[PDB]
C-alpha cells in the first residue's frame, strides 16, 4: 500500500544517493542495487524505524528536495525553515561526513580509492574505517588525517569547525 | 437573423458555463490550498511528536 | 450577399470559446488529480501518525 | 495558527456536542460555554493530551462527519474504515455510554432527568444522560470496573434492550 511510496522513491533515488541514504539510516550497503536498496528500506519501515519525518529530512539531507516535493508532497522551503528549529533525527557526525563526501571532487575520490580489503566511494570507506573501529561519532582523527593526505585542509578544518574545536 | 439569434444563444450558453467553470476553479483551489496547509501541519505535529516522545528518567 | 460571411466570423469565435471551455476544463482535471493524490497522501500521513501513537502507550 | 483550527472545531460544535466531546476528553463540564470548552481543549493541545488523530476521533465519535471533511480534512469514509481496523482511543466504558447516549429518545431523558434531580453529591441536578453519568462517577458509583447503576437507570426507564446492549458491549 504505502510501501509502494517508499519504492518510488529508491527508484528514483540516484546512484551515489543510495548511499548517501543508506548512511543516514545505519543500514549501509556499499554500491546497493534496487532490489537491496528497497530491501532495506522496506525492513526499516516494518520495524518502525522509517517514519515519514525520518526519511523527509533524510531524502532533504540527501539533496533530493525534488523528490520531497514530489513524492512526500512537503515544500522543501518549508521543510528547509523547519529543520532549521529542530533538533535533526542525523547526528552532527553523519552531518559531517555527509558533508565531507559532497565536497570531494573526482581528484580526492579518485585519489582516495587508490591511497587506500575493500572501498570505492568515500562512504564506503568510512564504512570500513568504522568497522575496523577507527573511525566513529567518538573520534574524527581518521578522517581528519585522510583529508590531509588529499590537500584537503579546507575540509579538514571544516570537520573540525562542526565537531571539536 | 434567425441562424443568428440561435447562435448568439447557443455561443452565450458556453460562455456561460466557461464563468461557472472558472469559478469553480477558483474554489477548488482554495480547498487544495487548505489540504496542503493541512498536510504540513499534520507533518509539524507528528514530527515534533516523536522528538519529544525521547526522553529517559529513574 | 456578406451574410454567408456574417455567419463565419460568428462560427470561427464560438469555436475559440468553446476551445477555452475545453481547455478550461482539461486544466480542471489536473487539478482534481493533484487534490486527489494530496489527499491520499495526507490519509497515508495520517495512518502512520496515528499508528506511532497506539505504539508508544501500549509498550 | 493550529489553535485556530481547534476553536473552529468547538464553536462549531453543538450545544450537545461539547458534553460527548468533553466526556470522551476525560474531561467533562456539564452543558459549557465556547468559552469553558476551548480553555478545555486548549489546555489538553498545550500538554500534547490531544493529537489530532484523537480529536479526530472524538468528533468521529461526537458523529460530526461534516467537521471532519471540513476543518480537520479527512474524509468521513476513510476515518470509517480505518477506525474499524484498530483499537479506540477510547475505553469500551466510554464508547458504551455514548452508545446509550445516543440511543435514549426524548421521553427517556425528560425521565431520567426527573428521575433524578435529588443526586446525593451533585451541584446542579442533572439535565443531560452525560451530565448524570459524571454525577453518578463523582460518587464511585459508576465506572467501567462496575456499570450496574448505569443498568439500573436504564431497565426503570424501560430500555431493557439497552441494559442488553450495554450487558453485551461490557460482557457477562
Amino acid at each position: 500500500a504505502t510501501y509502494e511510496v517508499l519504492c518510488e522513491v529508491a527508484r528514483k533515488l540516484g546512484t551515489d544517493d543510495r548511499e548517501v541514504v543508506l548512511f543516514l539510516l545505519n543500514v549501509f550497503i556499499p554500491q546497493p542495487t534496487l532490489a537491496q536498496l528497497i530491501g532495506a528500506l522496506r525492513a526499516l519501515k516494518e520495524e518502525g524505524r522509517l517514519t515519514f519525518p525520518l526519511l523527509a529530512e533524510c531524502l532533504f539531507r540527501a539533496g533530493r528536495r525534488d523528490l520531497l516535493r514530489d513524492l512526500l508532497h512537503l515544500d522543501p522551503r518549508f521543510l528547509e525553515r523547519h529543520l532549521a528549529g529542530t533538533m535533526s533525527y542525523f547526528s552532527p557526525y553523519q552531518l559531517t561526513v555527509l558533508h565531507v563526501d559532497g565536497e570531494l571532487c573526482a581528484r580526492d575520490i579518485r585519489s582516495l580509492i587508490f591511497l587506500s580489503s575493500t572501498p570505492q566511494t568515500f562512504l564506503h570507506w568510512v564504512y570500513c574505517m568504522e568497522n575496523l573501529d577507527l573511525l566513529g561519532p567518538t573520534d574524527v582523527d581518521a578522517l581528519m588525517s585522510m583529508l590531509r593526505s588529499l590537500s584537503r585542509v579546507d575540509l579538514q578544518r571544516q570537520v573540525q569547525t562542526l565537531m571539536g574545536l | 437573423s434567425v441562424q443568428v439569434d440561435q447562435l448568439r444563444m447557443q455561443g452565450q450558453s458556453v460562455e456561460a458555463a466557461l464563468r461557472m467553470e472558472r469559478q469553480a476553479a477558483s474554489e477548488e483551489k482554495r480547498k487544495l490550498a487548505q489540504l496542503q496547509v493541512a498536510y504540513h501541519q499534520l507533518f509539524q505535529e507528528y514530527d515534533n511528536h516523536i522528538k519529544s516522545s525521547v526522553v529517559g528518567s529513574e
